[PDB]
């Protein structure tokens, strides 16, 4: 009777690899051939934070695009003013062992997800000018790879444990879970609109879920290794996602196929963190290589070298308007480019 | 920029809060805790305390430590492990009393060969090369009440000691400490310990101390 | 069992899989055409002067 | 005469005070914090025997 299941369920995948090989008229090249090359990229730096002495692990853009907010492996969340360098404030974080940070869209929050498998919220304009606890979100039993704002009220979370949650902030319930993931989950992004998120998690698979339902709505697979990180293109029909494979691949949402592979000889070691730069142009992929790639998003071809890290990547940035890139990478300072 | 001067005294104070609080953790030392499930760390957790994470905070003699309990953490190690990079100390606890024991819902794998596979995924593993492991091998009395009968051959085949307690435990720490490859830079504190007050306390205490020793003596290249 | 459930996905899907069976050059005119059209708004494409790039100013 | 003098009898025992220090500060920390006491590097070290 299992065996039977079995046999239905890949009876369906091989109807769905039919579907998606009917689409495949001609891949991403050959109808990007006749763009004009991006040309040689010669980012430089402008500003470095001499910011938190152990490890930097996580880093988000404030809407704003002037605040930025960033973590460390032991100690505290600093918020600087990118603009002046200034430190904004220094949150004396309860757990010190973080993996995630987000930003609120209002700026009037942040949090930390932490890898004591408790969400804190923060919150910022406080009456008495420090940084208060708001509610912690507990109860996802599992460290929380990647937490991303909804908007003030909603937030969403991503564990080691395969569900993903969407925590309602005043109540602190986890409103709604998601759980078609078999691995666990290492990243996650938001769609533009925000209807709707997608996850990478450890199983090779990234899969596209609703807010509202919670229903998987479709699921993408390509990768050989572990999905470490995903950013959504800026309109919202793709995604782009990195592996420890070093191949970068955009996935199309309204299609449901590769469509586009990133990869070359040089590097071998995986990706940690993509982010497309506004307009969508460009893929910023940093590397265990000690080192970031800038790539053409419509041409499989490498457009700049960044080179400015003495460990690795932790993360990278772009802020909401793209007038520059923040790499925070595991030796302490966070390096802006443009 | 009249007020901004105000925003650069913000940033100022904040960095030397930064720079006291930084200084103060890099001054207490951090110790890893992992072992198979009821490898006896509770025992071990409970005795120097009386002396998700769960952070575990105890003093002895100043040098205040810091301890870190992971086994709450049902996940994937390879991706979580890329942490805790910078511990001066990895206890790791095995009870002996495992050889005997068949399962731990894992098809009848020896929970014993199950602590060894764990201890060269982790010892071996590449993000840990300097970091040094210390080996409580738990349960010693345990053991001396189990080895008085049932052979230590079900566990170990190759084994053709007397069954001896010695000759026993002696062989256990032999392999585990035959089990870790890079022996020229690693270095394993293999001691034994039980439900008594040991000098575990004192003995984890007397390897950080040297191990902090041995990494000092490495910066300035005495070593 | 799970399975059932895991089928229950797959099927459901596969109808989306059929809806979402546009052709991949209209994904690749679509992408093209956003990336073309949002151009010259690209800060990093495009380098700007010191009178507007807030990082420098 | 007098230089030659001077900094022969002077710089051994500039050299022999500053690795004494450098042994005891490093072992007598050791026992106190993990931190590497400060100005134990193996170069920089070098200018205290030059003041």
């Amino acid at each position: 009777e299992l065996d039977q299941l079995r046999q239905e369920a890949e009876q369906l995948k091989n109807q769905i690899r039919d579907a998606r090989k009917a689409c495949a008229d001609a891949t991403l090249s050959q109808i990007t051939n006749n763009i004009d090359p991006v040309g040689r990229i010669q980012m430089r730096t402008r500003r470095t934070l001499r910011g938190h002495l152990a490890k930097i692990y996580a880093m988000h853009w404030g809407t704003d695009s002037r605040l930025l907010v960033s973590a460390s492996q032991d100690g505290k969340l600093i918020i600087w003013d990118s603009y002046t360098t200034n430190k904004v404030h220094a949150i004396p974080l309860r757990s010190s062992w973080v993996m995630t940070c987000a930003y609120a869209p209002s700026g009037n929050y942040v949090a930390c997800g932490g890898l004591d498998n408790i969400c804190s919220i923060y919150n910022l304009k406080t009456r008495e000018g420090n940084v208060r606890v708001s509610r912690e979100l507990a109860g996802h039993t599992g460290y929380l790879s990647c937490c991303r704002f909804l908007d003030d009220n909603q937030i969403v979370t991503s564990s080691g444990d395969t569900t993903c949650a969407l925590w309602d902030i005043e109540t602190g319930q986890q409103t709604t879970t998601f759980t078609g993931h078999t691995g666990d989950v290492m990243s996650l992004s938001l769609a533009p609109d925000t209807r709707l998120f997608v996850s990478g998690a450890c199983d090779a698979s990234a899969k596209l879920w609703d807010v509202r339902e919670g229903m998987c709505r479709q699921t993408f697979t390509g990768h050989e290794s572990d999905i470490n990180a995903i950013c959504f293109f800026p309109n919202g029909n793709a995604f782009a996602t990195g592996s420890d494979d070093a191949t970068c691949r955009l996935f199309d949402l309204r299609a449901d196929q590769e469509l586009m592979t990133y990869s070359h000889d040089n590097i071998i070691c995986g990706i940690t963190s993509v982010s497309f730069s506004k307009s969508g142009r460009l893929l910023l992929a940093g590397y265990d290589d000690f080192n970031c790639n800038v790539w053409d998003a419509l041409k499989a071809d490498r457009a700049g070298v960044l080179a400015g890290h003495d460990n690795r990547v932790s993360c990278l940035g772009v802020t909401d308007d793209g007038m520059a890139v923040a790499t925070g990478s595991w030796d302490s300072f966070l390096k802006i480019w443009n | 920029s009249a007020e901004d001067k105000a925003a650069v005294e913000r940033s100022k104070m904040i960095d030397r809060n930064l720079r006291e609080d930084g200084e103060k953790a890099a001054k207490e030392v951090k110790l890893l805790l992992l072992g198979a499930g009821e490898s006896g760390k509770n025992t071990i957790v409970k005795q120097m305390k009386i002396i998700g994470i769960v952070e575990t905070h105890f003093t002895f003699k100043d040098l205040y430590f810091k301890m870190f309990d992971v086994g709450a953490q049902r996940s994937e190690r390879k991706k979580w492990i890329h942490c805790f990079e910078g511990v001066t100390a990895i206890i790791f606890c095995v009870a002996l009393s495992d050889y005997d024991l068949v399962l731990a819902e894992d098809e009848e794998m020896n929970r014993m060969h199950a602590s060894m596979k764990l201890f060269d995924s982790i010892c071996n593993n590449k993000w840990f090369t300097e970091t040094s492991i210390i080996l409580f091998l738990n349960k010693k009395d345990l053991f001396e009440e189990k080895i008085k009968r049932s052979p230590l051959t079900i566990c170990y085949p190759e084994y053709t000691g007397s069954n001896t307690y010695e000759e026993a435990a002696a062989y256990i720490q032999c392999q585990f400490e035959d089990l870790n490859r890079r022996k020229d830079t690693k270095e394993i504190y293999t001691h034994f310990t039980c439900s008594t007050d040991t000098k575990n306390v004192q003995f984890v205490f007397d390897a950080v101390t040297d191990v902090i020793i041995k990494n000092n003596l490495k910066e300035c290249g005495l070593y | 069992a799970s399975i059932a459930q895991a089928r229950k996905l797959v099927e459901q899907l596969k109808m989306e899989a059929n809806i979402d069976r546009i052709k991949v050059s209209k994904a690749a005119a679509d992408l093209m055409a956003y990336c073309e059209a949002h151009a010259k708004e690209d800060p990093l494409l495009t380098p700007v002067p010191a009178s507007e790039n807030p990082f420098r100013e | 005469r007098r230089i030659f003098l001077g900094l022969g009898m002077s710089i051994s025992y500039a050299a022999l005070l500053t690795k004494t220090n450098r042994i005891y500060r490093i072992f007598e920390q050791g026992k106190r914090s993990v931190s590497a006491p400060r100005f134990i590097s193996p170069a920089s070290q070098l200018a205290i025997t030059f003041s």
